[PDB]
């Protein structure tokens, strides 16, 4: 029985037999579902977000929702596989980076591997989706697992940045230790939010200074900063 | 009715949905001027011929009931159409 996670992640999560049975159950649930339809991403890619660095070296946690549902998902949040157009939210993420970092120039691709290897965790809360059906796998058991990853990251890391974009990602702030960690919030990078009124609950994404504020926190905490260039 | 079909139905352009972002009623209402009855999926596609973002707002899965259509300018301006 494969829990799909790298040994470092298994060693980090200290999963109890109970939690191991939980993870295996969802994994199994998804295997069931695949015999019935196309499911993204591939099973050997659904946990790709965990294969880029030692979990204890995570410095920035960025939450997505579920994977892209048109074949573009690569097992990381926001990133797309080679050859696909850079999606609207990512284009907007590149804009905030370009607005705030003099040395960043938006790339022509959506591969975020260079961030991931530095300890930026690109984590969708839901790790699978049925082709053409956003939200289809929202209630199959992924949320307990990613809530658990979020909680353990908070618990085990001395200091880490969590970027929570939009009200839905914002709900996860309850899992995070705001004393130890920097919890950064704003509206989602989706083009829609751009035309929201002046007095919004959350600040605009374009202007949130999240990527600079992350490096400021890391620096003050005596940790390596992120080179955001792609 | 496929989500792709709705966009072409409404706009005549053949765009693939690139992302579907879930939003809560309050953050949607800040943009649309109308409050949805529940969560909203923001299905968005870029039209490179016009440099505009085309957004189909739908109810959450599995219904995907069409709610509004927004087209965003190269200049940031929103054209809103309740569905």
């Amino acid at each position: 029985e494969n829990l799909l996670l790298p040994d470092l992640w298994l060693d980090f999560l200290q999963l109890s037999p109970i939690f191991q049975r939980k993870l295996a159950a969802v994994i199994a649930c998804v295997r069931r579902l695949r015999t019935q339809a196309t499911v993204y991403p591939e099973e050997d890619m659904c946990m790709a977000w965990a294969r880029f660095c030692d979990p204890s070296d995570i410095k920035v946690v960025i939450l997505g929702q579920d994977p892209y549902h048109g074949g573009q998902a690569n097992g990381l949040a926001f990133s797309v596989a080679y050859g696909f157009p850079v999606p609207p939210s990512l284009r907007n993420i590149y804009a905030e980076l370009h607005r705030s970092l003099p040395e960043f120039s938006p790339p022509d691709h959506g591969c975020l591997d260079a961030w991931a290897s530095q300890g930026v965790l690109l984590l969708n809360t839901i790790l699978t989706v049925q082709k053409g059906k956003p939200g289809s796998h929202a209630d199959i058991g992924w949320a307990w697992f990613t809530d658990h990853v979020i909680s353990l990251l908070s618990e085990r890391l001395k200091a880490c940045v969590f970027m929570l974009w939009g009200a839905k990602a914002g709900d996860k702030a309850s899992l995070i230790n705001s004393k130890k960690h920097l919890v950064l919030t704003s509206q989602h990078p989706s083009p829609l939010a751009q035309n929201s009124t002046r007095k919004s609950a959350q600040q605009k994404f374009l202007g949130n200074n999240h990527f600079v504020l992350a490096n400021n926190f890391l620096r003050e905490k005596g940790l390596g900063e992120i080179d955001w260039r792609l | 009715t496929n989500l792709s079909d709705i966009i072409e139905k409404e706009t005549g352009k053949q765009l693939v949905i690139q992302e579907s972002i879930l939003m809560l009623p309050e953050e949607v209402e800040e943009v649309i001027g109308n409050k949805p009855e529940s969560d909203i999926l923001v299905h968005t596609a870029y039209d490179e011929s016009t440099d505009e973002n085309v957004m189909l707002l739908t109810s959450d899965a599995p219904e995907y009931k069409p709610w509004a259509l927004v087209i965003q300018d190269s200049n940031g301006e929103n054209k809103i159409k309740m569905l």
